[PDB]
């Protein structure tokens, strides 16, 4: 009762330290694995920081959602937070967008002078890419229908909209890894090859982690965590599952409808 | 409140004996002005 | 709240928003290229 | 900004003392270092 | 601030840089007689390439 | 205890504190590389034998200064410090993340000092242009481990912009206006927007060259259809908002200290403040090119980047005319924070009139990468930049610990920093128009003069640091506290007495019905 | 035609400064005369004067690239 | 049939106490700006407070880009040093 | 699948003093010992790595 | 090429740098205008002593404050912009010359006809016969004639350069799998010094670069003599 | 009534158009037994400048033996 100000109170954290050292020896692995060819630090790294990362979000959750100092300010900043991630994911992935449109708008004297790169078959975008753009719009407007049931205040009929999401999504990762084992040539393979490869495999992280966040984000709806209007955990779900829907559209139409 | 404050007190080194508190100035400033120093010759041995 | 009734346009409707941008870059990228491949038709089909 | 009088007040030799301290001190590192560079030089 | 508030007084400069412009492209587009009247035959100097412009 | 607080802070204040320590760490680093690199530069010929160990302390001087030093003190530090106990906040909306980006800043730090330790070395400059950081010139883990230190400051640097966003538009009290605000909120608010906009074109750029290195692809070699002129582009549409978050916290520092000690009780045209922060924060972006005249730009974008660049040059010029008038007509207490502001205004101002000489397009043809450029950002950061900290930590010092400097003293440092400064670069800008490469470890007969001049200034730069830490060694030994603080009634940090406490604004402050 | 000259003439199509372009496309339409009259069976030395300006725009190392790689026969431009 | 539980049942702690002050109608936690405009010498602004020291900031003008920051204690009602409003302490213990 | 939120927040908002990221007990501090034992270990075993490439053989 | 005690800049062997002196002789005046309004207005309020610490009023100042630099920014600007805009006119390319800079030398060839090409690297130190320059001396000059327009095709092989004559007054970036252009004319017979002014590895500083004007006819009784 | 549209668009709209998404690949995917293209060692694709830090250092992470061909042919 020593707080008056509505907003946050924060208990000393040793998590923050711990997810910092995670990352250091994430990047040493990442450095001894590729000069000096040893996976222990790597290994050790993703599972420091995998765990480190997990316990951060526990000690967010359990502060929040069972102690309740989640303010309606502070979820306004929360949606603050989150909007500025989206747009500097925004800007990474635009970067990447007009690296490949530099990359393609002048084709370099030794591709041919022609878009894509003579010698090389690309896929042709008519037939599974347009099921990944059916399956990930699906997705997107089966979360809406979920925000809604969310509202609307129905526990089955939101625990089937997230299961046909999760297995939406899924069923992308799945597929764009069997034609990444379908595809003519590897990301070693040209600029085109490695600009495309890059993106998309870039794309394919972010919608795994777009997919654990739904697994996560289901299993504490199966445990009564969200609320009516207290839902900014699904908030975030849906906010950066259509942003890796627009993302995927926006790579999508340069890369299979321009120079195909 | 629970933690002491006050004017000092709320640095991460100790103040209240100055000549000490000199001394690990002059080796936390020392080493961090003598590490390009220890590049150097690190090379210089190295090279 | 100014008025008594939630107005139909009180909140922009953020998918027909990204739906007109969407569009609208689309077809200029859509539009440029046409051009392009025309010029590049036109001087290939008469020698120039 | 006014302030009260020094809780400790250093002597002309407490000066002397400090300022001398890290001059030295924090040059020192130079001192050894720069001071043999050709013997460092040496691939000895 | 000025800039904002008084911004609609160059449009009709504007529109008079751009008159003058498209009145140069009349110009050059209606050229297939340069130098080619009867009146004006007259051979180019060395230091000019066009009668006109 | 020490470690539950320190080791896992999640305050704003001791957060800040352990910024300004590793920002004292970072400076005397870069000064010591400096130092090897001016004094390997005040004899002719070659001091440190090849000059590749050369190229490899000027890239560790550009890296520590730039990503370790000064945004350290002034955005992290001073914002950290200043910015909750000036909008009334208690805390920062998002501390563990602002904990977590501090903590793994020194870990980049140890990812550079173990990139000096490889064999390689890190010889490329402050960029990381291609293919001379490629698989045949710099095949090592030293460039490597410089992209992954770049990695990790971009990551700790976008989550805290990420902080500063949410602590500015969050933390406020609801009554007040954005447009009211002190000056140092906008210059974070515009700092913090700039670096959420720009740090993911550098993280792109360096992944991008990062899968040309260790993923074996072709993004810059030309041989398989890549494109230096692609590293460029990302690397300095990263690089002039950088400058501009790299500048912008010095003017709410010195706007701060000129309305504090100058007697105004507000700044001049704050309207025009505002105005002018935000148009150099929008159109810093699109000025992105001027760094780039001569790898072979068409002619129509050069002219419109250095048009561009003349345009980002007019309301530059609005702030420093704003700033002259604000200190127009008070009464002028003569304290050393007053030296180097009035320090800063003449040397920016002579700075960015160089950086204008720059921006003409066919001048920085003939003047491309050359010291002149050197005297550009240093007449704009080394006493720039740097002033603008010494004139905010000499200035914020009772609230920072709870006791103050000497008068004299600092007085004494800020002329041996300005004579050291000036006669070092401005025969920095004789040798710029004389015209002698940069990254170049021995000279000729015309520029040895101007080299051991400068050099000689290099080195009273060095006796300006060590008093500095005398200083602060005798700030910290005499012990004076202070007995009252002027302005209190206009300025917030200064009203929680020197220093605050650790529990400050705990009720919020009651903000006017109107 | 068959005129005199001593140096590459400056392309009307490209002011910029940039002639990588310049010379890639003097190179692929040097290949496309050579390719052209070994199919009519006219005089095929009319485009020595193509040949001579792709000579002399792109070095020496790229044309002795790019001409190993015709002769071994795995030119990667639509030749 | 009620599927999702409601917050008004489901929320506890600081989100519990500012939901029911919220439907009361009374923010005695500063989520709201204040009201009682009203800074004469008979009737001056009122502040609530739990400690005997309180801060204030004036905007003592209309789209006055100063603010006027002081502190003030229990007992006088404090003043504004370039408007001359009052501002007076009432402790409230919660 | 029933309801659990209800009956374990007694058991975290209780004013024992002690901190927050030990509400759970043992195991949570079982997992805080471990991660705390492999957050520093694995830092000195990374210098070491890094040491080891510095000096050459 | 730069003596002792220098101050200014090179003098000029091309009049595109004539004038591009003479823009750049405008630009220090408009530095030392700005520069001397500002020390002399800070002077002035330093020596006051009146107090004014009311509330100023803005809305009166910023329409001229944003007009002169408005006109002043714009007639720094159309020098740069006619300048600029003359950089690249119609060629009378009379000569052409590539340039190929390798790790951590140069190699130039004349290819017009005759194909020729050579490498040029550093003199060193010990190896400098008497009265020569250090840092500047290469034991291959590249010669152009006066008086004449050449064109320059810039390029590099393993490491970005930038081609520097500031004698000639240019600067042009080599890079990899791409070559720029840049248009030399010369007034003056005689030997013109330049250098590398990118970072490129282990002997940066050690790549100079000279260029010699002869006339037409002295240039191709070297090419003749030279087989 | 959002949710309840919601509902229906996805069970009469997004669902059946997957369906058929998918029905296309499945019978494409049954017809097409696609004809290798035949190797061409083109110097501007499968460039090898640094090993991988896996494997041999020449398989790319997800290489198929069918389809993608090393810098010297197919592995067949
Ligand atoms: C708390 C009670 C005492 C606990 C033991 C103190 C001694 C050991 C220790 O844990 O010592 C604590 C550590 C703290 O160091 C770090 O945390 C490393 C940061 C990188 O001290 C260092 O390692 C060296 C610090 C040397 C002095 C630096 C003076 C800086 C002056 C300039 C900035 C003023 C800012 C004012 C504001
Ligand atoms: C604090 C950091 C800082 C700041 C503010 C600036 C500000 C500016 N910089 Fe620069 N710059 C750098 C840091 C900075 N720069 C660095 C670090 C590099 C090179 C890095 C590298 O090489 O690796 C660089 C490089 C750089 C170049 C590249 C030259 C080259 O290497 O080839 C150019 C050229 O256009 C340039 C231009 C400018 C301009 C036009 C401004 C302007 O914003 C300045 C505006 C300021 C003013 C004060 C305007 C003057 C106006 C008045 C005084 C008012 C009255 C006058 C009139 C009305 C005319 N900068
Ligand atoms: C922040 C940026 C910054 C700062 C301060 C400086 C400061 C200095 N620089 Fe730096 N310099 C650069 C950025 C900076 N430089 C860059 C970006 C390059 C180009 C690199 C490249 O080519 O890629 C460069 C290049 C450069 C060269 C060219 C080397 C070459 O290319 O051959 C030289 C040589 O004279 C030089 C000299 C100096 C000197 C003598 C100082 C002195 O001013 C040093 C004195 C300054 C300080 C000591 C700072 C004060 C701070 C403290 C005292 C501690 C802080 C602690 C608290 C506030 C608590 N610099
Ligand atoms: C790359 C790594 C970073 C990816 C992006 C992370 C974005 C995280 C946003 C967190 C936003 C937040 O704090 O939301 C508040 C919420 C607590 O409030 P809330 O639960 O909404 O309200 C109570 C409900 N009655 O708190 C939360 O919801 C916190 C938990 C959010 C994240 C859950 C876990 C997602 C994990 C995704 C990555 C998985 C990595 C491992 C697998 C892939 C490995 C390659
Ligand atoms: C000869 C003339 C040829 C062109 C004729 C058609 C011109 C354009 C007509 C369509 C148009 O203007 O659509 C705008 C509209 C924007 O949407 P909005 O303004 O939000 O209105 C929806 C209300 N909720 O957009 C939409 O509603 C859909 C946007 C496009 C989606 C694909
Ligand atoms: C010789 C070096 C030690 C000098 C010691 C000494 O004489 O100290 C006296 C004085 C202390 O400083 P004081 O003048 O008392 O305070 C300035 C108020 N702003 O010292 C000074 O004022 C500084 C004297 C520096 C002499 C060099
Ligand atoms: C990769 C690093 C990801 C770090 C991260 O997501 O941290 C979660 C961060 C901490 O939670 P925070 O809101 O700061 O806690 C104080 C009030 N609850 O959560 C937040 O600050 C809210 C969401 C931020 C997302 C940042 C993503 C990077
Ligand atoms: C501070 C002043 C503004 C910034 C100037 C930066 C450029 C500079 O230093 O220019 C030096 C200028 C030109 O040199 P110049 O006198 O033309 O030398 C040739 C014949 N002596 O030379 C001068 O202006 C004279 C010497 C410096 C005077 C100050
Ligand atoms: Cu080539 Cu430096
Ligand atoms: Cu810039
Ligand atoms: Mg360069
Ligand atoms: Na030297
Ligand atoms: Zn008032």
């Amino acid at each position: 009762t020593h707080q008056t100000h509505a907003y946050h109170m924060v208990n000393p954290s040793p998590w923050p330290l711990t997810g910092a050292f995670s990352a250091l020896l994430l990047t040493s692995g990442l450095v001894m694995w590729f000069h000096y060819n040893s996976i222990t630090l790597l290994t050790l790294g993703l599972l420091t920081n995998i765990l480190t990362m997990y316990q951060w979000w526990r000690d967010v959750i359990r502060e929040g959602t069972y102690q309740g100092h989640h303010t309606p300010i502070v979820q306004k900043g929360l949606r603050y937070g989150m909007i500025l991630f989206i747009v500097s994911e925004v800007f990474f992935f635009a970067g990447f967008f007009w690296a490949f449109y530099h990359s393609s708008l002048v084709p370099t004297h030794d591709l041919g002078g022609c878009w894509p790169p003579t010698g090389i078959s690309p896929l042709n975008p008519l037939e599974v890419p347009l099921l990944n753009t059916s399956v990930l719009l699906a997705s997107g407007v089966s979360i809406t229908w979920a925000h809604h049931s969310l509202m609307e205040g129905k526990r089955n009929h939101m625990n089937q909209a997230l299961l046909i999401t999760i297995m939406l999504g899924l069923y992308f990762t799945i597929l764009q890894a069997s034609e990444y084992f379908e595809t003519s040539f590897s990301i070693s393979d040209g600029i085109y090859g490695s600009t495309f490869f890059m993106a998309t495999g870039f794309h394919g992280l972010h919608v795994i982690i777009g997919s654990t966040f739904l697994i996560v984000c289901l299993l504490r709806q199966l445990k009564f965590h969200f609320t009516s209007k207290h839902h900014f955990g699904f908030e975030a779900a849906a906010w950066y599952w259509h942003f890796v829907d627009v993302v995927w559209l926006f790579l999508y139409v340069s890369i299979y409808w321009w120079g195909s | 409140s629970h933690y002491e404050e006050g004017p000092g007190k709320n640095l991460p080194f100790s103040v209240e004996n100055k000549w000490r508190l000199l001394a690990m100035m002059t080796v936390y400033f020392g080493s961090g002005f003598a590490a390009p120093f220890f590049i150097v010759r690190h090379q210089l041995l190295k090279k | 709240k100014f008025y008594v009734r939630e107005p139909v346009n009180a909140k922009p409707n953020w998918l027909a928003v990204g739906l007109s941008v969407g569009a609208s870059v689309f077809m200029w990228i859509y539009l440029i290229q046409t051009h392009n491949e025309d010029v590049l038709e036109y001087k290939r089909r008469n020698g120039l | 900004v006014h302030s009260k009088p020094a809780r400790e007040q250093l002597g002309v030799l407490d000066i002397t003392i400090g300022l001398t301290s890290c001059f030295v001190c924090c040059l020192l590192p130079a001192g050894w270092v720069l001071s043999h560079l050709e013997s460092y030089k040496k691939r000895e | 601030q000025l800039l904002r508030e008084h911004w609609v007084h160059i449009l009709v400069p504007a529109g008079f840089v751009f008159g003058c412009y498209l009145d140069r492209k009349d110009d050059e587009k209606l050229t297939a007689f340069r130098n080619k009247s009867m009146l004006f035959q007259r051979e180019l100097r060395p230091n000019e390439e066009v009668t006109w412009k | 205890m020490f470690i539950n607080r320190w080791l896992f802070s999640t305050n704003h204040k001791d957060i800040g504190t352990l910024y300004l320590l590793f920002g004292a760490w970072a400076g005397m680093v870069g000064t010591a590389l400096s130092i090897l690199i001016r004094a390997e530069l005040g004899q002719p010929g070659a001091l440190l034998g090849d000059d590749q160990i050369y190229n490899v302390i000027v890239t560790a001087h550009a890296f520590v200064m730039i990503f370790f030093m000064v945004m350290p003190m002034m955005i992290g530090g001073f914002g950290n410090w200043l910015v909750p106990l000036m909008i009334g906040a208690p805390d920062m909306a998002f501390p563990r993340m602002n904990n977590m980006s501090f903590w793994l800043l020194p870990p980049s730090f140890l990812l550079l000092l173990a990139s000096s330790m490889v064999e390689a070395g890190a010889g490329t400059g402050w960029t990381v242009y291609p293919p001379l950081a490629g698989n045949l010139a710099h095949a090592g883990a030293s460039v490597d481990l410089t992209i992954f230190s770049l990695h990790l400051a971009g990551v700790s640097s976008i989550l805290g912009a990420i902080n500063f966003i949410t602590t500015i538009i969050n933390m406020k009290p609801p009554a007040m206006t954005q447009y009211q605000t002190p000056l140092f909120v906008w210059s974070v608010l515009i700092t913090a927007v700039l670096l959420l906009l720009s740090l993911p074109v550098l993280a792109a750029g360096i992944t991008m060259l990062l899968t040309d290195r260790n993923l074996n692809t072709t993004f810059f070699d030309p041989a398989g259809g890549g494109d230096p002129i692609l590293y460029q582009h990302l690397f300095w549409f990263f690089g002039h908002p950088e400058v501009y978050i790299l500048i912008l916290p010095g003017f709410g520092i010195i706007s701060h200290v000129v309305t504090y000690y100058s007697g105004k009780k507000e700044p001049f045209g704050y309207m025009g403040m505002v105005w002018a922060m935000m148009s150099i924060g929008f159109l810093g972006f699109i000025v992105w090119a001027h760094h780039m005249f001569t790898v072979g730009l068409d002619v129509d974008t050069r002219a419109y980047f250095t048009s561009a660049t003349m345009i980002i040059a007019i309301p530059t010029g609005v702030k420093v005319f704003s700033w002259l008038a604000t200190l127009h007509g008070g009464n002028i207490k003569w304290s050393p924070a007053m030296l180097w502001a009035l320090g800063f205004i003449f040397l920016f101002t002579v700075g960015g009139l160089t950086g204008i000489v720059l921006s003409n397009s066919s001048l920085d043809i003939v003047l491309h990468d050359t010291y002149y450029v050197v005297a550009h950002f240093h007449y704009v950061l080394s006493m720039g930049a740097v002033f603008a900290i010494m004139a905010g930590f000499v200035h914020w010092f009772p609230l920072f610990s709870g006791f103050t400097l000497d008068d004299t003293w600092a007085k004494a440092h800020f002329a041996i920093m300005f004579v050291g400064v000036n006669m070092t670069f401005f025969p920095q800008h004789f040798l710029g128009l004389s015209g002698m490469p940069r990254r170049y470890s021995d000279y000729p007969d015309a520029y040895t003069t101007w080299n051991t001049v400068s050099s000689m200034g290099s080195f009273i730069s060095l006796t300006a640091v060590l008093i500095m830490i005398f200083m602060i060694w005798e700030a910290f030994a005499s012990k004076r506290e202070v007995m009252s603080v002027s302005y209190a009634s206009t300025n917030l940090e200064w009203l929680h007495g020197c220093p605050p406490p650790y529990h400050t604004f705990e009720e919020p402050t009651y903000v006017k019905v109107k | 035609k068959i005129k005199n000259y001593k140096t590459a003439p400056f392309d009307s199509r490209f002011p910029n400064q940039n002639q990588t372009k310049n010379c890639w496309q003097n190179y692929l339409d040097f290949h496309r005369c050579e390719k052209a009259m070994t199919a009519k069976g006219g005089d095929v030395s009319v485009c020595e004067w193509y040949r001579r300006v792709y000579k002399s725009l792109c070095p020496v190392s790229w044309v002795s690239a790019w001409d190993d790689r015709i002769a071994e026969g795995t030119f990667p431009g639509k030749i | 049939g009620g599927g999702v539980p409601t917050d008004e049942e489901q929320a506890t702690g600081l989100e519990r106490e500012i939901m029911i002050a919220a439907q009361k109608g009374l923010d005695p936690y500063n989520m709201l700006p204040p009201k009682a405009a009203s800074g004469t010498k008979e009737d001056p602004n009122l502040v609530p407070s739990i400690s005997n020291k309180r801060i204030v900031g004036c905007i003592c003008e209309e789209d006055n880009c100063t603010v006027i920051w002081f502190w003030l204690h229990k007992g006088e009602s404090q003043r504004c040093p370039n408007c001359g409003t009052h501002y007076k302490l009432v402790p409230h213990q919660m | 699948f029933e309801n659990k939120v209800p009956e374990k927040q007694k058991l975290f908002q209780e004013d024992n003093g002690m901190p927050v990221h030990l509400k759970g007990g043992a195991s949570d501090a079982l997992l805080y010992r471990a991660t705390m034992a492999l957050t520093l270990g694995g830092t000195a075993y990374a210098i070491y790595l890094l040491a080891m490439a510095a000096f050459p053989k | 090429m730069a003596y002792p005690f220098q101050l200014g800049l090179q003098d000029a062997t091309s009049p595109i740098m004539e004038e591009l002196m003479n823009f750049h002789d405008h630009t220090l005046m408009i530095v030392f205008l700005i520069s001397s309004l500002v020390l002399y207005i800070i002077s002035l309020m330093l020596t006051t002593k009146l107090t004014h610490t009311s509330t100023m009023d803005a809305q009166e100042v910023e329409t001229i404050w944003t007009i002169l630099p408005a006109v002043i920014l714009i007639m720094i600007a159309l020098p740069s912009l006619r300048i600029l805009y003359m950089m690249d006119e119609i060629n009378n390319p009379v000569l052409t010359v590539k340039t190929m800079g390798h790790q951590w030398y140069w190699s130039y060839e004349y290819t017009d006809y005759e194909d020729l090409c050579f490498d040029s690297y550093m003199i060193p130190t010990n190896d400098l016969k008497p009265g020569e320059l250090r840092l500047l001396e290469v034991d291959n000059r590249v010669v152009l004639p006066m008086e004449l327009p050449i064109r320059m095709l810039i390029s590099s092989e393993d490491v970005l350069h930038s081609w520097a004559v500031p004698s000639l007054g240019l600067k042009t970036d080599a890079i990899p799998g791409r070559l720029n252009q840049a248009t030399v004319t010369s007034n003056r017979p005689g030997l013109f010094y330049g250098q590398c002014s990118e970072i490129c590895g282990s002997n940066h500083s050690f790549m100079p670069i000279v260029l010699e004007m002869v006339p037409l006819k002295y240039f191709e009784n070297w090419s003749a003599s030279m087989i | 009534g959002s949710a309840r549209m919601w509902k229906a668009l996805t069970y009469f709209v997004a669902l059946p158009g997957v369906g058929v998404s998918m029905l296309n690949v499945f019978l494409k995917s049954r017809h097409e037994e696609h004809e290798r293209p035949p190797f061409v060692a083109y110097p501007h694709l499968r460039i090898r400048t640094k090993p991988f830090p896996w494997g041999d250092g020449n398989h790319t992470l997800f290489h198929n033996p069918h389809v993608n061909p090393l810098p010297t042919g197919y592995e067949d």
